[PDB]
């Protein structure tokens, strides 16, 4: 009935770790895209 | 007059007349501006996707 | 009292293990779809990064042949 339930506590720990990894990956590439758009606006203003 | 001429660099470099070097400055100015505008337009078009 | 507050706090202590078993199964399912979604996410992120590399190369070539044009 506890020994197999260890695989469950492991389940949520790797699940939350991969969610954290995923979310910081869309965060970092969204902030890069935002920087690129800001640069594009800056260079368009200098035209 | 010869002393003032001899000791000052600007008054000897700019001895009144314009050779075609001003027109060459205008050619490098205009060619380098328009290529910058073209590449910036290309970047604006590409990045909007 | 710590004994009492720990034995009633085992997570799912009052939950039958078979619904533990459907929830686990659907967890691996939705996991399969979430790494799938990450595989499209990373492939289109690489696609935009390659588009960014191509425009960088084109702009660099433009700079190079412009500043060597005169």
């Amino acid at each position: 009935h506890q020994s197999r339930e260890s695989l469950i506590m492991l389940l949520e720990e790797q699940l939350e770790y991969k969610r954290g990894e995923i979310r910081e990956i869309e965060q970092v590439c969204k902030q890069v895209h935002d920087k690129l758009t800001s640069i594009q606006d800056t260079l368009r203003t200098g035209s | 007059c010869k002393s003032l001429i001899s000791e000052n660099e600007d008054t000897k470099d700019l001895l009144s007349k314009s050779p075609s070097e001003w027109q060459d400055i205008i050619h490098q100015r205009e060619q380098e501006l328009q290529i910058k505008r073209d590449v910036l337009d290309d970047l604006y078009r590409k990045l909007q996707r | 009292r710590q004994i009492n507050k720990l034995i009633d706090s085992l997570p799912g202590v009052d939950v039958s293990a078979e619904e533990q078993l459907r929830k686990i199964d659907m967890l691996q399912k939705k996991l399969v779809e979430v790494e799938d979604e990450k595989i499209e996410a990373i492939k289109k992120k690489e696609k935009l990064l390659r588009h960014v590399d191509s425009l960088i190369e084109d702009f660099v070539d433009g700079i190079a042949n412009s500043k060597k044009s005169t």
